[PDB]
């Protein structure tokens, strides 16, 4: 889609060394905008991205407000999931769960989520119906069987198909120049040889955001996808992305390799060779 | 039920020596999330190491930034030092300005 | 913004 809003909630026990750690943070697309962490000196929730400076006292307070509830709540579910898998007292287990929702280009709601895992594995989601429930386990049956007679579904439902959108279509309208401008990658391709009858061909993308990207290497035409490594998407730091795409080629072939990169914030997608 | 963190050390602008930059240790897809990362500038840990807010990914492992500001030379190495539950021994990754 | 506190697991 075209926007989307999340909060990552992890929790973490930790047997000997405190009560377990709560950590909340917010992002819209590929731009975090809140953090909270109960093990700082003062917990409270604190701004990430400029744009949402703007907002009063009462925004800060209200969440800070629900993650200092929150603290205390998944404090309470680590203890409970302890008991569902008959765990004992001693091991450190970590909750995770995350929500929100997806706009289209038109802004409107394309799809909302809420997920949870216990240690890594998925635990329950909200299916895409807003209105029931896929447990993985006996366990998360209880978990589910709680949320019902809570109505959980509903408050979600609720939010996502409201407060999430409204919220999510403001922060983009004040924030309007970084969140709805894409910056295309910067583009190069470098050459090392590996031996005397083989050379590595770099295709860099760099400055790039959001973190959406296609690069590909073909030969004559044609992608090579099983021999191309591409390295996972990495954060300059600045807001911005960087990513690569390799391919080892014979000696004096280079030109039938073609690099191909596809970004929101480039005019038309680019085709770029080694250029000796 | 763990998972070994990735690695990539790299500097946030094309490295030019003598000129201020700032360098990069990005680890991801770990898990559990507790987590020691240091960059080293020639075997030595560098002070006031800044790091990103915890988040995690789609298939629910963690990623985190660790920076610092720098000026690369032609001579002096920088690393990025990382140990988690999952390694017997710290890792250290170099440096390399083409990756 | 954050959903309200919603019941425990």
């Amino acid at each position: 889609g075209s926007h989307s809003m999340r909060y990552f909630y992890t929790a973490m026990s930790r047997p000997g060394r405190g009560e377990p750690r709560f950590i909340a943070v917010g992002y819209v697309d590929d731009t975090q905008f809140v953090r909270f962490d109960s093990d700082a000196a003062s917990p409270r929730t604190e701004p990430r991205a400029p744009w949402i400076e703007q907002e009063g006292p009462e925004y800060w307070d209200r969440n800070t407000q629900i993650f200092k509830t929150n603290t205390q709540t998944y404090r309470e579910s680590l203890r409970n999931l302890r008991g569902y898998y008959n765990q004992s007292e001693a091991g450190s287990h970590i909750i995770q769960r995350m929500y929100g929702c997806d706009l289209g280009p038109d802004g409107r709601l394309l799809r909302g989520h809420d997920q949870s895992a216990y240690d890594g594995k998925d635990y329950i989601a909200l299916n895409e119906d807003l209105s029931s429930w896929t447990a993985a386990d006996t366990a998360a049956q209880i978990t589910q069987r709680k949320w019902e007679a809570a109505r959980v579904a509903e408050q979600l439902r609720a939010y996502l198909e409201g407060l999430c959108v409204e919220w999510l279509r403001r922060y983009l309208e004040n924030g309007k120049e970084t969140l709805q401008r894409a910056d295309p990658p910067k583009t190069h391709v470098t050459h090392h040889p590996v031996s005397d009858h083989e050379a590595t061909l770099r295709c860099w993308a760099l400055g790039f955001y959001p973190a959406e990207i296609t690069l590909t290497w073909q030969r004559d035409g044609e992608d090579q996808t099983q021999d191309t490594e591409l390295v996972e998407t990495r954060p300059a730091g600045d807001r911005t992305f960087q990513k690569w795409a390799a391919v080892v080629v014979p000696s004096g072939e280079e030109q039938r390799y073609t690099c191909h990169v596809q970004h929101e914030g480039l005019p038309k997608p680019l085709t770029l060779r080694w250029e000796p | 039920i763990q998972r070994t963190p990735k690695i990539q050390v790299y500097s946030r602008h094309p490295a030019e020596n003598g000129k201020s930059n700032f360098l990069n240790c990005y680890v991801s897809g770990f898990h559990p999330s507790d987590i020691e990362v240091d960059l080293l500038k020639n075997g030595e840990r560098i002070e006031k190491v800044e790091h990103s807010d915890l988040s995690f990914s789609k298939d629910w492992s963690f990623y985190l930034l660790y920076y610092t500001e720098f000026t690369p030379t032609e001579k002096d190495e920088y690393a990025c030092r990382v140990n988690h539950v999952t390694l017997s021994q710290p890792k250290i990754v170099k440096w390399d300005r083409d990756m | 913004k954050p959903i309200v506190v919603l019941h425990g697991y």
